[PDB]
């Protein structure tokens, strides 16, 4: 079969820096090899359609040069708005299937930031409903990767736990993490104190903070 | 279908072509005599 | 240019019509087509139809599943899918596709690429027993002691799949804001929670309210503090 | 059978521009049997002053 994989499933350059992508085909079956750079909520823009000549409306500062079966995109400059998901797909006439980039996620480097812990009590009316969520919120933290564990009486909760990432100011790359817990009306009242526990490469002393039932 | 196969076969003779000369597996013969008869291949 | 319409919620195992139309455009001088995508993977494809139309050709992911027809008196391509599945909804790109064809007598070449008015693409969710939203407003019990800036939000929860609206004092609080993309539960309602940072100083003397519209809902929600 | 060449490579064949009217001239050439312009020989016989 075909298999296609890149060096780098993200990537993390610094502005004006100079960075190499690289996508490994199983072989190169065809001479037309095209790059494609995709922004979300904008149609796919192709960098390069062979690899050796540069597609037109494409910045010169993105050059695409294949050396074995690896392709390697080398970039320069780079720009906050500049960086995007890349993906490569080699194109050939004799074979239906068409192969799809895996998509190397290109995010800012900045100095470390640490995170602050916020937390949310489950709303009376959710009580109502019969569901009881407790939200962790860590904010302000430049690394994508966090890590936050919900233990109930000091006991690790799998599967309830759900994390979201919001989207990276582009100048600050700030990231927040939130995880909320899905519980039944009876594991609401027998769980008597909800603890979040927050883990960054930021905070070489992970710390856990807790809370119990009825504060306000 | 017969056990063994039945083929027709359309057998044509043509003699309209003027330089042609298909013939069966096989001096005088020499162009010599100012002498009457002679039988050129095309005609007698 | 090539606009895909028909898109909508779809239940599973049923046929679903997609037509994408091309406005000002010859359908017979180009090759017309389509292209797919899903979240948490790489932009892949989904078919591809010579302007004759008698060629075919299909995404690996579905073994014929799609089927293409075009006309190109209509100027429209039509799309039939079945057996939809979870895995199976995606975002469906429909542009025309071209090659560069030349012989380099003397290192010639021609472009002859037409990409332009490539599709913007159409979302088809399958799902099934939606549920109206429920937004909860989270305060935190110490916003004061938390730190120098204070982060307030508003949880949706078991909102109808994509399409939401959240403002802050009607949009008029846009410090801080932060969207989070919605995430697909074990129940299968996406939930997303908007945060906004507000200064300590604020905080009680200054009282927020959230205000929610649902595009399928369409009922506007109040959360005040 | 026979084959006359191997199968060709190309991916796509070779973008072809079509304008009737550069190929169209005016350039009328009636054929003249008094020139015997296009006349056959008799395949049959050879034919001597007669």
């Amino acid at each position: 079969d075909i298999q296609m994989t890149q060096t780098p499933a993200s990537l993390s350059a610094s502005v004006g820096d100079r960075v190499t992508i690289t996508c490994r085909a199983s072989q190169n079956i065809s001479s037309y090899l095209n790059w494609y750079q995709q922004k979300p909520g904008k149609a796919p823009k192709v960098l390069i359609y062979d690899t050796s000549r540069l597609q037109s409306g494409v910045p010169s500062r993105f050059s695409g040069s294949a050396s074995g079966t690896d392709f390697t995109l080398t970039i320069s400059s780079l720009q906050p708005e500049d960086f995007a998901t890349y993906y490569c797909q080699q194109s050939c006439t004799t074979l239906r299937c068409w192969t799809f980039g895996q998509g190397t996620k290109l995010e800012i480097k900045r100095t470390v930031a640490a995170p602050s812990v916020f937390i949310f009590p489950p709303s009376d009316e959710q009580l109502k409903s019969g569901t009881a969520s407790v939200v962790c919120l860590l904010n302000n933290f430049y690394p994508r990767e966090a890590k936050v564990q919900w233990k109930v009486d000091n006991a690790l909760q799998s599967g309830n736990s759900q994390e979201s990432v919001t989207e990276q100011d582009s100048k600050d790359s700030t990231y927040s993490l939130s995880s909320t817990l899905t519980l039944s009306k009876a594991d609401y009242e027998k769980h008597k104190v909800y603890a979040c526990e927050v883990t960054h490469q930021g905070l070489s002393s992970p710390v856990t903070k807790s809370f119990n039932r009825g504060e306000c | 279908m017969t056990e063994q196969l039945q083929m027709g076969f359309g057998i044509t003779v043509q003699y309209g072509t003027d330089t042609n000369s298909v013939c069966p597996k096989l001096k005088i013969a020499s162009q010599l005599g100012n002498c009457v008869e002679y039988s050129l291949y095309g005609v007698s | 240019q090539l606009v895909e319409s028909g898109g909508g919620v779809v239940q599973p195992g049923r046929s679903l019509r997609l037509s994408c139309a091309a406005s000002a455009f010859t359908f017979s001088n180009y090759g017309m087509h389509w292209v797919r995508q899903a979240p948490g993977k790489g932009l892949e494809w989904v078919a591809v139809i010579w302007s004759a139309g008698s060629l075919k050709y299909y995404a690996d992911s579905v073994k014929g599943r799609f089927i293409i027809s075009r006309d190109n008196s209509k100027n429209t391509l039509y799309l039939q899918m079945d057996s939809l599945r979870p895995e199976d909804t995606a975002v469906y790109y429909c542009a025309r596709e071209n090659t560069t064809y030349y012989y380099e007598t003397s290192g010639s070449w021609g472009a002859s690429y037409y990409f332009d008015f490539w599709g913007q693409g159409t979302l088809v969710t399958v799902s099934s027993s939606t549920k109206g939203p429920s937004v909860f407003p989270l305060a935190p019990s110490s916003k004061s002691t938390s730190g120098g800036t204070a982060a307030l939000g508003c949880l949706v929860k078991d909102y109808f799949p994509e399409p939401v609206t959240v403002s802050w004092n009607s949009g008029a609080l846009t410090s801080g804001v932060h969207t989070f993309p919605a995430v697909l539960q074990s129940s299968g309602l996406y939930s997303l929670s908007s945060v906004v940072t507000v200064p300590s100083s604020s905080l009680g003397t200054q009282t927020y309210i959230c205000n929610v519209n649902h595009k399928p809902s369409n009922t506007k929600v109040d959360k005040r503090v | 059978y026979v084959d006359v060449g191997p199968d060709s490579v190309k991916s796509a064949c070779i973008e072809v521009d079509i304008q009737q009217t550069f190929f169209d001239k005016t350039w009328p050439r009636p054929i003249d049997v008094s020139k015997a312009d296009g006349i056959i020989y008799p395949q049959g016989r050879t034919y001597s002053n007669i």
